[PDB]
């Protein structure tokens, strides 16, 4: 079963399964916390279970910063009502030796597997950085007396990842619903530790460096991040086959960037240079304002109805909004939106008033 | 280890809380990068280490604006709610022109035509940038660097030639009334008894070049 | 009569009503030239301004006194205030006066007109100048051009066209000083 | 995979070179074009301020011309007018009029018929192999008149500079079909000129047309052709650098690759004789 | 393109989320719809071994067998993530063992070893804890050898030992199209065929993600259904032509009327094997 | 490369050495013939980065 | 001939080498400059095709047999 | 970097006089990121091209 | 690829400066003048500022 997350990206491309693991790759600065909180703010407050946040290898900054804000919001409440909380902290955080950040994860884990296996109930585990168990061990391990794997990792990566990650499931007495930051060292998807990671997640959502430098946030790849949900069996009909065509027209535009690059955009063709236009368009709908980044950027958040998500990109895609402009699409909520900021920017080449308006010149007293 | 070794040491800059005393510690670690790879091994561990992250560019000095800030690349996301609020309503309005300016310099860079509205904004983002050159050893306070911003995004060094800004916001701050950064200073912020004023006395600037 | 005021100030009009915006309004030729037919002066006295014109060059753009053009009806002479004309012009000579020096080329053939303005238009295809033709050839495509009768009347046209330019050809060839 | 990339910086390295010196062939041709344009600039004038510039004419036929270029490394060019012909053809076309669409340049044909098929007619192409001469602009203009409108529409790009190539329209009419009525201003504008013609006023009149069109043919395809090699000069000078920028940052991730790959490789072999010793 | 003979060993070989185990699933599933049409000794039993994977993923694959059917032919060796080392390792000589009783019974087999790139790195673990000195990308040296023991096991046998087949489909993971790595190369050299698959053109909508030039099968159309070879050839030889007139396809402005056939052709033909999943035909 | 074009034998013409091509061993106009057409596939091979 | 160096080689060859191989290896430092460049013989100018033209003839020049030394 | 840090940082202005060293620099592989020249590099304070 | 009076008279100036200050740069070197005759000439700072 879908959950639906108010994120554009990831309600289209790489919907996410209720009681699935999912993971949120990235490395260094692309935005996997602030993914990871905007997905606390839309789908936590929304749950009606618990919540399990272990913090593995992050900021200790981060960390406070998440249990003020879960004060503030009345998902944990301090002293008398404690009880009516819906969330429990786990901190094995940046600053901790790595014998207690290689540990921190099963820590989590058991608090889940308590809300899971003996309440029954669904639960959401987040894990901020489930890569920092990864080097916890492979800290450990050249202490250990081994040789080393690839890399300069442990040998037994594959198998503690394994273990770990095998316990973070729904079963048929409760549901796990997972999501995982995953870091990427040196912004390398084949470095072993994601590598392995890879195969434990049922939703994957590869956050990408450069597609960040492009000023597109949240920075999910569109051509890298998957699910097992975008299939016609599960999500639909027309959701998989929009999904598909924007993967199609995103795909056609990574296959033009080289000429595009050298020769430049006029020498195209016609349909070419529709699809070019096509997929800057649906490259800038898929960036979207967070609700949680509202205090570092200004924009009001958009929480994105997952059927407003369908209907706008099939728009986009037919061809019924090839009028507009490209940044009427960036960063705004849906369909909607978009020809409001069309007129709201088409309104702004034509403002232009008298006077300056002054009202300053000598007011008295 | 080599996460451990800079995550055990950057993490013990902290703000306290009023239990522990209040005392901060800020922290500013240098990395030098080689080609402008920050996606090097050791540069990736403390960008995920750090709160913000000042990126130098080497293409940016050798242009002579120094100090050569990557303004896109440039992130804070700490400070935001610990800038100066005079600053904070100013400053505003300079990143954004600074987007623009970089939006329009990296597309209309072959020369092909002028909007004469994104001509508008190149030589706008232009004197932006002089505004924001610095000497080395000079800083300047809070006051007077929001008063250069207020003089430069409020249109009133326009149309002063962009190789006179150093000159211009030297008589910027010269010729306006020093009391006026004193209440600057002390409300931390640009009151609206004071922008009706530091406009006036902004039009009695004896800027460069005429 | 004139119920239709076509032109480029009146274009622009109904360009701009229905042509995108993105797209200014098209140049026209008549915005590349500064000197026009029918307007005030440009004859000052005795000299004139003439231009003279081949595809591939321009052969003066300088002021004559007085110009000898090679009509159909004859060779005629164009002074200063000359009545405007536009004149077919045959294979002939053409004669820009200055005072004592002169410029005679021979021409191929192609119209010469005069404005009300004074300004003369002299528009011919081939001006092959006198001492650069030889006098040899000219018989030996006479010759041909003589004899040569077909059946059809389009080389007909092609073997009148070709006589009364090499005839013209011999007669300025000769009584040359 | 770390081969890959030294083919790609080779391939890359060579379409910098191939570039820059099309760059420095347009230039050549380009300094040599403009010496015949700006000569066959003369002989539109006398036309122009003895026939008027009448765009906006109420022709019930009409031939449009759009001058484009045949090879196809231009930058815009020929879809600059793609986009002013079909500009003119929705301003002209309100009152259902028969329309005949050319074009001269293989770039024409390929960009014409996308926004129209059934007006275009004609295309003539392969111009300026050997060079543009009046005899071939002559044979196109006679090609023109088999049709009988009652204008002429040539659309072609001015080459103001080697920067600015402002798009022109150039108008011809129909000698007394549309040209003779045009000019009736209370009267005529055309009586004041005394006509040395062998026969009437339409013979040299339709005579003069078809002498205005090819030289405003000539022209155009000359104007067109000097514009394209401009422009082919600065579109492959945006091409040849941006070319070294993308092998400047090729070289960059080999280098990385490289220096990446000879510590992986050592620290296998370390890591191999620290399993036996 | 890449026909299939019983008694060969094809690789499936790709990047992630390409396609791989869907044609796996797609084989097993033909085969439960083929077993209902033909006698005893033409069945095919499989056997499915998922070495590395979920259990969640397991768990999905025999709900989608049985709802199928092809569970009353498949066996499934799950050694999963969470299981040790020496079991992820062994479960591929397992589910081949298992599978070797329709070999060496005169019936007939079809081994999936999903993800023989997670067997091999188990056995990396298993033989570098036993302290044995490792080598290329940290494997063992006979990593080869382990996967060329279990590979040549498939076979097809002859009649006085029963005239039994069994059909090996290795799967092999890539790192973004890297066929060049060790374990890659190692099992390209033992199997007969590839099927390879692109993470490029599974986002074109080419689905499933075949490379058709890439994709070899070495027993050759020898091993193929008449009339499909009738066809095939053809199809293949106006495949070869619209990959080759392509990379000039961006340009769409010359009509070439030679070119343009072939191009519009073999979009035909590439549209024709696109294929929605879980319904083999 | 020479295998996906379809060309079977897939031997690379300008890779494939041996020391029976001495103009003294198989002589001359036998060696000429392969130096010439080696000569022909490598210019080819250079105009493929404009060809292409 | 670019990437070949010999860091003796002045003041240690042939002096009737040394009074052409200078021009020699100068006009092929031109001929290596254009020729990547002009593959194409069309439109070329005349300066350029004059150094292509004398760069071919120097390269066909140098090529020798095998086993017989000059 | 300590082998060269132990070298070049001997070589400064004391008091009593100062030594100043001209090194040439040899760039493996054309490559100005490798750890030989990135870490002398940090020691020069002037660098004179020679070209030809 | 141009022409040498294709730009301004500005650029001839900046074209002359340039290529008498590409000259000032060069200097007789008094170690060798054993093999080319004409004596070295040590310049100071104080002259080669005002020079240039
Ligand atoms: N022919 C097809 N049509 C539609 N969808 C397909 C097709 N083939 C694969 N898919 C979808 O693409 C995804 C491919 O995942 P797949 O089963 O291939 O995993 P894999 O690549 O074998 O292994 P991993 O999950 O480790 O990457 C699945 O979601 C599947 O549903
Ligand atoms: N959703 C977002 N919208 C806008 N900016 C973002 C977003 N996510 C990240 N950023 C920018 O990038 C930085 C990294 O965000 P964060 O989620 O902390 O990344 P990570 O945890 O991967 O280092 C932020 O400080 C901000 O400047
Ligand atoms: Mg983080
Ligand atoms: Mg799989």
């Amino acid at each position: 079963e879908i959950l639906v997350t108010g994120i554009k990206v990831v309600d289209l491309l790489a919907p996410y399964q209720r009681g699935g693991k999912i993971g949120l790759f990235g490395g260094a600065g692309v935005g996997k916390t602030v993914l990871i909180m905007e997905l606390i703010n839309n789908v936590a407050k929304a749950h009606g279970g618990f919540s399990v946040f272990a913090g593995v290898g992050e900021r200790t900054r981060e960390g406070n910063d998440l249990y003020r804000e879960m004060i503030e919001s009345g998902v944990i409440k301090l002293g008398a009502e404690r009880g009516n909380s819906k969330c429990t902290l786990v901190y094995g955080q940046m600053n901790e030796p790595p014998g207690a950040r290689a540990r921190v994860a099963l820590t989590g884990l058991t608090v889940a597997e308590y809300f899971r296996d003996i309440e029954g109930q669904d639960v959401l585990l987040f894990v901020d950085n489930i890569f920092r168990f990864t080097q916890a061990n492979s800290e450990v391990s050249a202490l250990l007396g081994r040789i080393p794997s690839a890399v300069g990792y442990q040998p037994t990566l594959a198998t503690d990842l394994g273990g770990l990650q095998e316990r973070i499931t729904t079963t048929t007495k409760g549901s796990i619903t997972s999501v995982q930051a995953v870091y990427v060292p040196a912004d390398d998807l084949t470095d072993p530790a994601p590598a392995t990671t890879f195969a434990h997640l049922d939703a994957t959502t590869v956050l990408s460096r450069s597609i960040a430098e492009l000023g597109i946030y949240p920075a999910v790849d569109p051509l890298d991040s998957t699910s097992r949900m975008l299939n016609p069996n599960v999500i639909g009909a027309e959701h998989y086959n929009v999904a598909r065509g924007v993967q199609k027209v995103l795909q056609d535009y990574k296959n033009l960037q080289d000429i595009i690059a050298i020769l430049g955009m006029d020498e195209l063709s016609e349909e070419d240079k529709l699809t070019v236009a096509r997929a800057r368009k649906i490259q800038r709908f898929l960036s979207q304002p967070f609700q949680v980044a509202e205090v570092f950027t200004g924009t009001p958040g958009k929480y994105v109805d997952l059927a407003d998500t369908i209907s706008g990109f099939q728009g986009v895609l037919t061809g019924k909004y090839d009028d507009l402009p490209e940044m009427a699409f960036y960063m705004v909520g849906d369909i909607k939106e978009v020809k409001e900021k069309a007129d709201k920017m088409a309104k702004d080449i034509a403002s232009r008033k008298e006077a300056d308006n002054k009202k300053v010149s000598e007011e008295l007293k | 280890d080599v996460f451990y070794l800079h995550s055990r040491l950057l993490e013990r800059a902290a703000k306290l809380s009023k239990e522990l005393g209040g005392g901060s510690l800020t922290a500013f670690p240098v990395i030098e990068t080689q080609a402008g790879d920050v996606s090097a091994y050791i540069a990736t561990n403390v960008i995920s280490i750090t709160d913000g992250q000042i990126f130098l560019e080497t293409e940016l000095f050798y242009k002579g604006i120094r100090p050569a800030l990557n303004v896109g690349l440039s992130v804070s996301r700490v400070g935001s709610a610990a800038q100066f609020p005079g600053m904070k309503q100013v400053a505003g309005t300079l990143k954004l022109e600074l987007a623009q300016y970089r939006e329009v310099a990296a597309f209309a860079q072959f020369g092909s035509d002028l909007d004469a509205a994104t001509q508008y904004v190149l030589e706008r983002g232009a004197r932006l940038t002089e505004m924001l050159k610095q000497k080395q050893f000079a800083p300047i306070p809070i006051e007077r660097q929001t008063v250069a911003v207020y003089a430069a995004t409020k249109g009133f060094l326009d149309k002063v030639r962009v190789q006179d800004i150093v000159a211009a916001e030297e008589a910027v701050i010269s010729q306006v009334n020093p009391a006026v950064f004193k209440i600057l200073k002390a409300n931390g912020k640009i009151t609206p008894a004071l922008d009706a004023h530091l406009k006036a006395e902004l039009r009695k600037v004896k800027l460069p070049g005429a | 009569e004139a119920a239709a005021p076509a032109g480029p100030k009146e274009f622009t009009e109904v360009w701009n009503k229905k042509a995108p915006s993105t797209l200014i309004v098209p140049e026209f030729p008549s915005n590349y030239t500064a000197v026009k037919a029918v307007g005030e002066g440009q004859v000052h006295g005795d000299a004139f301004p003439v231009n003279f014109y081949t595809p591939h060059s321009i052969l003066s753009q300088a002021q004559k006194d007085t110009v000898v053009l090679p009509g159909v009806d004859g060779y005629f002479g164009v002074k200063a205030s000359h009545v405007p004309t536009i004149a077919q012009l045959k294979p002939g000579v053409v004669e820009l006066h200055s005072g004592a020096e002169s410029e005679k080329f021979f021409v191929s053939g192609g119209f010469a007109f005069v404005h009300p303005n004074g300004v003369t238009d002299i528009c011919v295809l081939e001006a092959a100048t006198l001492d650069q033709v030889d006098p040899a050839a000219v018989k030996s495509a006479l010759a041909a051009a003589s004899a040569a009768q077909p059946t059809d009347e389009f080389e007909q046209a092609a073997n009148r066209a070709a006589i009364e330019l090499y005839s013209a050809l011999e007669s300025a060839v000769e009584a040359k000083a | 995979s770390n081969q890959a990339v030294k083919q790609r910086i080779r391939a890359i390295k060579n379409i910098g070179k191939i570039t820059k010196a099309m760059k420095m062939v347009a230039a050549s041709k380009m300094k040599n074009a403009q010496i015949a344009v700006e000569q066959s600039r003369g002989l539109v004038d006398p036309f122009v301020r003895l026939f008027g510039d009448f765009p906006a004419v109420n022709s019930n036929k009409s031939v449009v011309v759009a001058v484009t270029s045949d090879k196809g490394l231009c930058g815009g060019l020929n879809s600059n007018i793609t986009k002013y012909t079909r500009a003119t053809l929705a301003t002209t076309e309100s009152e259902g009029k028969d329309v005949v669409v050319v074009s001269i340049g293989d770039k024409g044909r390929s960009q014409l018929t996308r926004i129209e098929s059934q007006r275009y007619q004609l295309a003539i192409a392969d111009t300026y192999k050997v060079r543009v001469t009046f005899g071939q602009a002559s044979l196109i203009v006679e090609e023109l008149i088999k049709h009988n409108p009652q204008s002429y529409q040539i659309l072609f790009n001015k080459f103001r500079s080697a920067i600015s190539f402002k798009p022109t329209v150039a108008t011809i009419l129909s000698p007394d079909l549309l040209e003779k009525q045009l000019e009736d201003v209370t009267g005529n504008s055309l009586d004041a000129y005394d006509i040395e013609a062998s026969h009437e006023r339409s013979d040299v009149l339709r005579d003069l047309t078809e002498f205005h069109l090819g030289v405003t043919l000539y022209n155009a395809m000359l104007e067109n052709n000097c514009s394209e090699h401009a422009s082919r000069m600065s579109a492959m000078e945006n091409s040849t650098k941006s070319a070294g920028e993308m092998l400047g940052k090729l070289t960059l991730d080999y280098n990385r690759k490289r220096q990446a790959t000879i510590t992986t490789e050592l620290i296998e072999i370390i890591a191999g004789a620290s399993a036996l010793m | 393109l890449v026909p299939i003979g019983r008694g060969q060993r094809e690789l499936i070989i790709g990047d992630r989320q390409t396609g791989k185990t869907a044609v796996a699933i797609d084989a097993i599933i033909h085969q439960k719809n083929c077993n209902e049409q033909v006698p005893k000794a033409q069945r095919v039993y499989c056997v499915y071994v998922a070495v590395g994977q979920k259990r969640s993923t397991v768990a999905q694959l025999v709900k989608l067998f049985t709802q199928t059917g092809a569970m009353r032919y498949t066996i499934m060796v799950s050694a999963t993530a969470s299981d040790a080392a020496p079991l992820q390792f062994l479960a591929p000589y397992s589910g081949c063992a298992m599978a070797e009783y329709f070999r060496d019974t005169g019936k007939h087999g079809l081994i999936i070893y999903d993800d023989l790139s997670k067997q091999s790195v188990a056995y990396r673990q298993m033989s570098l804890l036993l302290r044995r000195p490792p080598g290329r990308e940290a494997f063992p040296g006979d990593v080869f050898y382990l996967h060329s023991r279990l590979l040549e096991r498939a076979a097809k046998l002859s009649k006085e030992l029963g005239g039994g087949s069994l059909t090996a489909f290795p799967v092999i993971e890539t790192q973004a199209g890297d066929v060049s790595a060790y374990i890659a190369t190692n099992v390209i050299s033992i199997t007969d065929g590839q099927i390879f698959l692109e993470t490029e053109l599974f986002y074109k909508g080419i689905r499933p993600a075949l490379n058709v030039g890439l994709s070899v099968s070495r027993v050759g159309s020898a091993a193929q259904f008449p009339g499909m070879k009738q066809v095939a050839g053809t199809l293949k030889l106006e495949l070869a032509q619209y990959r080759e007139v392509a990379a000039f396809a961006q340009f769409g402005s010359d009509l070439d009327a030679a070119t343009q056939y072939v191009l519009e052709r073999g979009a035909r033909l590439t549209e024709m094997l696109k294929q929605k999943q879980f319904a083999p035909i």
